[PDB]
């Protein structure tokens, strides 16, 4: 401030404006630049009810976007659960077709196929209630240790 | 830092 | 563990309102035992005590409180530093006082972080980027020796060596050790509670063991007080016992 | 069977085909962020002529190996596994064919893919670890050469198949130290606290307080014009003030020249180290490895440590464990069946059987690789943790 | 604004020689560079509590934070576990509007509604916020007899 | 010297939403007065260990504390796992000296 | 100042920041005669005993 007036302002040597904190990271997908998020599971969370309620609340969000935005999934971890999970379903379903006609063949009748079929499935929902107590959790190795047992 | 790569693919 | 939760807690409401010194130095918080599990000596006879202290400083001391159940570790000494011994009748030919000292020590030991040429937002053509260093920072007897506290006009300017001392010492000269005689190096190892003893000092051996590798030339380690001594033969006494009763019965 | 058994190769988990490859970007030494995207856009563009990727995403400025303007990543993400279900549409084949295209196409840089283990933390072929420390801060050429010495000492007259002994940091990179004049600085009126002030402000950025920004708080930074930190010619020509408000060019206070310093500096357990990296030759055994790699390390002199890091540290301590979990199982499975007899000879009998399970899975492990080998592919089976599973099964079914 | 060796030697090696003693820990490393910025990660024993680690590590922290520079404890020293339970990725693409534009976006009308959500557990937006920047010409200050503290 | 809606959405705002995915949580709610004072409160389920919940309560809002007001670091924030509801009422008489 | 130390500021000894400190001469501060001659100063700069 100059005893006649006629002050410095800060616009008079600077430039004012508004940008980032960085400069540094750039990052685009496929030529156009974007902005990425991460989404971490909670211990003892569902991986597949989980991501169906982020797409599902991501496209809700969607209709509120500006004008040229969009949004994108590229990568999803939930997949491989429910694979397994398939996979372990269809080997089982599988496994009781070849009991059942084995044992046909062998003792040809039909009352003996029905034995197999009912202690089989109780034996592995014993061993499901057993983990569940000790607080393991649901992955592609006990899948994989179910298929062997 | 951890720029876009989670734990991990992008 | 709970409980040093809740003394970490109630301590941070108040480190604000201590004197500005205190909060200089910090505030540390233990839990372990207060009689000691042995003391290491680190006797030598071509260094003196304090090139010693300092070396036990850096490189025994953190080595031996990393292991499983040491709560705690006291080295009776002091790691070095850079002392300076003012005269306070030539603080009086010159008209100077410790404040001024104090001020010009301060602003001429600083750390400088210069930053980058050609930095991130840079206009487009770059084509180099170097990263920019200075110094301004003293190490030596010497250089401390030779800061300025006067300029004044005539250009015969009033140094740090014309007034006062400087030299390399310990920073608290408080505590002394002596084994047989012999002025020695030691360090006290204290147990934390739910901590075994003879675990503890097999390890505290075998480690010291490992280190006595990489020792400068001249110095060795011994440990003349241990408490396990005792345990480990009231044990053989008290099997040999029940041996012998067995085969009486 | 043992002696087919024996002859495994080991690891710990088969690499998969998660979906997405990984791509690594580096350029030389100082180069800026421009020529950065330049490279990056051009990788970008060379993905699109594999019809086996979906999406490219591009990172620039970081990198896993370190953080600066010369490095960058990408991720590709491929069509799901029904789409291409062909010979040369798997995951190390994509990764193959772009690491290929991009040694003749990417001029400035090099670039490498790679396909990463399903689990990080537990990952084949990470190789031998090792850091050097310094135990009385001999300081950094010292160490570097020390570093050197080994390498030559373990990859020439060693065993650790000479192409893959290298080091693991990064090299050093012209700078522009500065030396100050305090003597000069003193005979004028130059103080030191006001050089600091401009050279720290002259070129870095500075942050001053905080306002609200709509509803929550931001930042308020200050730096200098773009146009002014760009040139080494940018530094010298920052007159001082005086006592008296004078200049002084500080030419005349400080000198300004290159030379090379670090980009990067490490710290293991309280010591400054440095990393390195290796890998037996063949036929060798790990301990072999690790303990002529421990014998060269106390070559040098008393000063100089070494210490093991990742995957090299569960090695260390000895695998002395499994042998005697099996023997332990062994006689627990006797004892059992000794009881379930009534006698101390039968249950040899029954476990006379092992060998013959054994034998069998190693075969067909062996005939299997040698067949797939056979028609070009490389050995994808070892001596995994599924084989192990697998071989604890037969045993019990054959039991 | 600061080199490899100035860090390490006025930051890193400072919070590094105080974190001894911590119940089960097993080794320790420190990395810096020249980007401005630089971690220290301790590694523990299994067995060992990880909550319980984090908050001792906490603890040990604030004791030396009176001793660093001045600028270090303006923008604050942070304490986070490694560990990390993937799920998937979001990305927002515009070709419109620049990328801060779309950051400050995500940050204040996005991130919070996926954080809500029942089984999330963590959200992490990769980029930098905006600011207020200013950027001065020395050579106008030069012209006034001013100064950046000015 | 901060408004209620200053601080609900630049100081409590930010913890409240971090806080989320705490196990155990039942609800959370949270209020803000003129006089520049607010609170946030975190109920969980029984079944739950109180200490558990206050170390994880506490990292989490350690894990966070380096983005809040300058004026609000230097004051610090508080964690508290007490009842609201009294116990007894102990009063203190006299005839010489006054309630000071 | 007269009878007591003061931490002042840290300087790199290999590889390591130690402090700094100031105090009195040895022999400025052995006797109870060198507290009886402090001779604080005044507003002027004239000493005061």
């Amino acid at each position: 401030a100059n005893t006649d007036g006629s002050n410095i302002y800060l616009k008079d040597v600077a430039k004012v404006g508004l940008g980032m904190e960085d400069y540094s990271s750039s990052t685009r997908l496929n030529g156009v630049n974007t902005t990425g998020m991460a989404v971490m599971l909670s211990n003892s969370g569902n991986a597949m009810a989980t991501a169906k309620a982020v797409k599902e609340r991501l496209a809700v969000l969607e209709k509120y976007f500006p004008q040229g935005m969009s949004w994108k999934t590229p990568y999803d971890t939930s997949k491989f659960v429910e694979i397994s999970i398939e996979k372990v379903i269809h080997t089982l379903i599988e496994a009781m077709v070849l009991v059942f006609v084995v044992m046909y063949l062998f003792l040809q009748n039909i009352r003996y196929t029905l034995i197999p079929t009912i202690v089989v499935p109780i034996s592995l929902l014993g061993g499901f209630a057993f983990i569940s107590y000790m607080g393991m959790s649901i992955n592609v190795l006990t899948m994989f240790a179910m298929i062997l047992v | 830092a951890t720029a876009a790569a989670x734990l991990a693919a992008t | 563990n709970l409980a040093q939760v809740e003394v970490q807690n109630k301590l941070s409401e108040v480190l604000s309102t201590l004197p500005a010194t205190v909060q200089q130095y910090g505030v540390t918080v233990s839990k372990a035992r207060s009689n000691f599990l042995m003391i290491v000596m680190l006797s030598s006879d071509v260094q003196s005590t304090e090139e010693m202290n300092d070396y036990a400083q850096r490189n025994v001391v953190p080595e031996l409180q990393r292991i499983e159940g040491v709560g705690q570790v006291r080295l009776f000494g002091a790691q070095r530093a850079m002392r300076i011994w003012v005269d306070p009748k030539k603080l009086q030919n010159y008209n100077l006082s410790f404040a001024d000292v104090g001020s010009a020590l301060s602003a001429q030991n600083i750390q400088i972080s210069a930053g980058s040429i050609g930095s991130l937002p840079a206009v487009r053509g770059q084509t180099v980027t170097a990263t920019v260093t200075a110094q301004g920072q003293l190490g030596t007897a010497e250089e401390f020796g030779n800061v300025i506290l006067r300029a004044n006009t005539d250009g015969s300017n009033i140094y740090l060596k014309d007034v006062a001392k400087v030299g390399l010492g310990m920073e608290d000269y408080s505590s002394s050790t002596r084994l047989n005689g012999v002025n020695t190096t030691g360090m006290a190892v204290m147990l934390s509670n739910s901590g075994n003893a003879m675990a503890t000092a097999k390890a505290v051996k075998e480690r010291l063991a490992v280190l006595e590798k990489y020792f400068p030339q001249g110095m060795s380690w011994k440990t003349p007080y241990d408490t396990s001594k005792f345990v480990e033969i009231s044990i053989e006494k008290v099997i040999h016992t029940l041996i012998e009763a067995m085969v009486l019965v | 069977g043992v002696f087919l058994f024996m002859r495994l190769p080991t690891s710990f988990l088969p690499t998969e085909d998660q979906g997405f490859v990984m791509v690594s970007v580096q350029l030389p030494a100082g180069a800026t962020k421009e020529r950065t995207d330049a490279t990056l856009a051009q990788v970008t563009q060379l993905a699109k002529s594999i019809p086996e990727i979906e999406n490219i995403i591009t990172v620039s400025g970081f990198s896993f190996s370190g953080s600066g303007q010369n490095m960058a990543m990408g991720f590709a993400i491929l069509k799901d596994w029904n789409e291409r279900t062909a010979s040369g549409s798997d995951a190390v084949a994509v990764a193959g064919k772009l690491t290929g295209m991009m040694m003749g196409t990417l001029k400035d840089g090099f670039g490498i893919a790679v396909v990463p283990p399903p689990i990080l933390e537990l990952g084949n072929g990470s190789g031998l670890s090792i850091n050097l420390q310094d135990r009385n801060n001999t300081g950094h050429t010292a160490l570097l050469a020390k570093r050197n010495e080994l390498i030559q000492k373990m990859r020439a007259s060693g065993l650790f198949d000479p192409s893959t002994v290298r080091a693991g940091g990064l090299e050093d990179s012209p700078q522009l130290k500065i030396d100050i004049n305090r003597a000069a600085a003193a005979a004028q009126g130059v103080s030191f606290a006001d050089i600091r002030t401009a050279l720290a402000s002259a070129l870095s950025s500075s942050y001053v307080s905080d306002f609200p920004n709509q509803g929550r708080l931001q930042r308020v930074m200050v730096q200098a014009d773009g146009d002014a930190r760009m040139q080494p010619a940018d530094i010298l020509n920052l007159t001082v003030p005086n006592s008296s408000g004078i200049a002084v060019p500080l030419s005349s206070i400080a000198t300004v020249s290159w030379q090379m310093g670090t980009e990067q500096s490490v710290r293991f357990n309280g010591y400054p180290a440095m990393e390195l990296s290796g890998s037996p030759a063949t036929g060798v055994s790990t301990g072999q490895a690790m303990e002529a790699v421990q014998k060269m390390v106390d070559e040098l002199g008393s000063g100089y440590s070494l210490e093991w890091g990742g995957q090299s540290r569960e090695e260390a301590k000895g695998g002395s464990q499994t042998i005697a979990l099996y023997a332990l199982a062994a006689v627990a499975v006797f004892l059992v069946l000794a009881a379930l007899y009534e006698s101390w000879s039968i249950p040899l009998a029954v476990l006379l059987v092992m060998p013959l399970g054994l034998a069998g899975a190693a075969a067909g492990v062996t005939g299997r690789n040698l067949f797939e080998g056979l028609l070009g592919s490389v050995p994808s089976f070892a001596n995994d943790i599924y084989f192990q599973v697998g071989f604890v099964t037969v045993m019990g079914l054959s039991a | 604004g600061a080199s490899a060796q100035v860090m390490e030697g006025s930051v890193l090696s400072v919070i590094e020689r105080n974190m001894n003693g911590v119940e089960g820990l097993d080794y320790m490393s420190t990395s810096a560079d020249s980007s401005g910025s630089g971690s220290v990660s301790l590694t523990f024993t299994p067995d060992t509590d990880e909550n319980l680690a984090q908050v001792e590590v906490q603890n040990k922290l604030s004791e030396v934070l009176s001793t660093l520079p001045a600028t270090v404890q303006q923008y604050g020293v942070t304490v986070s576990k490694a560990r990390s339970n993937f799920l998937m990725i979001v990305m927002l693409s515009s070709d419109v509007q620049s990328t801060e534009e779309m950051n400050d976006y995500a940050q204040r009308n996005v991130v919070p509604e996926l954080q809500r959500i029942e089984g999330v557990g963590q959200v992490r937006l990769f980029g930098a916020q905006r600011a207020m920047r200013i950027w001065v010409d020395p050579k106008k200050l030069q012209n006034y007899n001013l100064s950046f503290a000015d």
